């Protein structure tokens, strides 16, 4: 069997890799690159394996020719007797996120005020509400919309960065990953509940864990559910218990990918290490959690259950769907 | 909406 180099996005993320490649005894190594366009550029040279990825960023890859291998699988909201690994996934809702005591705003009255977005090129950050709001105003002039965003991934004196805060030491202001204290669902979320922005464009899973004391990250620590509304697209706005009936879109979940050639290696080294670091795995939380790095979702998603096998080896865009596809390639249009 | 971006 060989190895797999996975590759890591940011220093946190390398820090995680670098202690899961320890304790898989180098099965797993790490590579690591300063933004996810960058590890896949590693990963179509061969120099990296794999790295989980947001829709967005696997419609990228996959124009590119990698594969989708597994996907990550949360908690199911229904019964299932299947193992995770076996379990369908099932998407997670988008949603748009702003404060209850900022009373006047709906989806309608977005225009000029200040966004809150995982990164650009995320889906529920990112492809859902622009491509949303582009066809809406029937205008390609998506960076002009919001007065000010942070949108990892930005250019940095742009207004779509102009919200973005950086690192502890105030460097690398808008880039795309976790060392941007806005980047990723946290991030985009932290910019909405600190009031630096109006907005936050992020998941429903997203509100629930950073809430009521599920997060006990000193930002979130303290922040209550019941002060947050989400915006439905009728212009409306719910408590975050409805995002079933007001959301943008549903997204499909992040998964692995890689290229065509080492999918099939990739795929078991994957079911083996999770057997070991996994939810309820033989060594975690002992050794080693692959599917933890308190809240900052690092390689993973902290809500992952597992990766589960894909259903007819589908290509990225049977993966991602034919829907998410245009909508992705319609917005792509504009740049 | 076609070729690799890189
Ligand atoms: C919104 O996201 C939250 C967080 O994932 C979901 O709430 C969880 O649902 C699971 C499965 O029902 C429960 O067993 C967990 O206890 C819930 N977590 C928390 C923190 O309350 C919720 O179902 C999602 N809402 C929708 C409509 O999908
Ligand atoms: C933005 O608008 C475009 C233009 O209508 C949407 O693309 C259409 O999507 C439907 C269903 O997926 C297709 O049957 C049409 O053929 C598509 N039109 C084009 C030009 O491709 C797109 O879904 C919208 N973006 C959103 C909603 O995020
Ligand atoms: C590493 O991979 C080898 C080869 O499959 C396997 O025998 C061993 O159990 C694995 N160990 C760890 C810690 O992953
Ligand atoms: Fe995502
Ligand atoms: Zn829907
Ligand atoms: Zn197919």
């Amino acid at each position: 069997y060989t190895r797999v180099v996975w590759c890591a996005v940011g220093p946190e993320e390398q820090k995680k890799c670098q202690q899961w490649s320890q304790q898989s005894g180098q099965n797993v190594t790490c590579a690591t690159a300063s933004t996810t366009d960058d590890c896949i550029v590693l990963v179509l040279k061969g120099e990296a394996d794999a790295l989980n990825l947001d829709g967005g960023y696997i419609y990228t890859a996959g124009k590119c020719g990698l594969v989708p291998v597994l996907a990550e699988n949360r908690k199911s909201s229904k019964h299932s007797s299947l193992d995770c690994v076996l379990r369908p996934t099932e998407g997670y809702l988008a949603v748009a996120v702003v404060k209850k005591a900022n009373e006047g705003l709906t989806w309608n009255s977005l225009k000029d005020k200040k966004s809150c977005h995982t990164a650009v090129d995320r889906t529920a950050g990112w492809n859902i509400p622009m491509g949303l709001i582009v066809n809406q105003t029937g205008s390609c002039a998506f960076d002009e919309f919001f007065s000010q965003s942070c949108a990892p991934g930005a250019d940095p004196k742009s207004r779509l960065c102009a919200l973005c805060a950086g690192d502890d030491q105030g460097l690398d202001k808008c880039v795309p990953n976790s060392k941007e204290k806005y980047y990723g669902y946290t991030g985009a979320f932290r910019c909405l509940a600190e009031d630096v922005g109006d907005v936050a464009f992020v998941k429903n899973d997203t509100v629930w864990e950073n809430t009521n004391g599920e997060s006990t990250a000193d930002w979130a620590k303290n922040l209550k559910r019941e002060d947050f509304r989400l915006l439905c697209l009728d212009g409306t706005r719910k408590p975050v218990t409805e995002a079933q009936s007001c959301h943008l879109a549903v997204a499909p979940n992040h998964a692995v990918v890689s290229r065509s050639d080492r999918a099939a290696h990739v795929e078991q080294v994957l079911l083996h290490q999770q057997a070991l670091f996994g939810k309820n795995g033989k060594n975690c939380p002992d050794k080693f959690c692959l599917f933890k790095s308190e809240t900052k979702n690092l390689l993973f998603n902290d809500n992952t259950e597992c990766l589960a096998k894909l259903g007819g080896r589908p290509t990225y865009e049977e993966y991602l769907g034919t829907e998410y596809v245009t909508a992705i390639a319609n917005l792509k249009k504009c740049s | 909406l076609e070729a690799c971006a890189f």
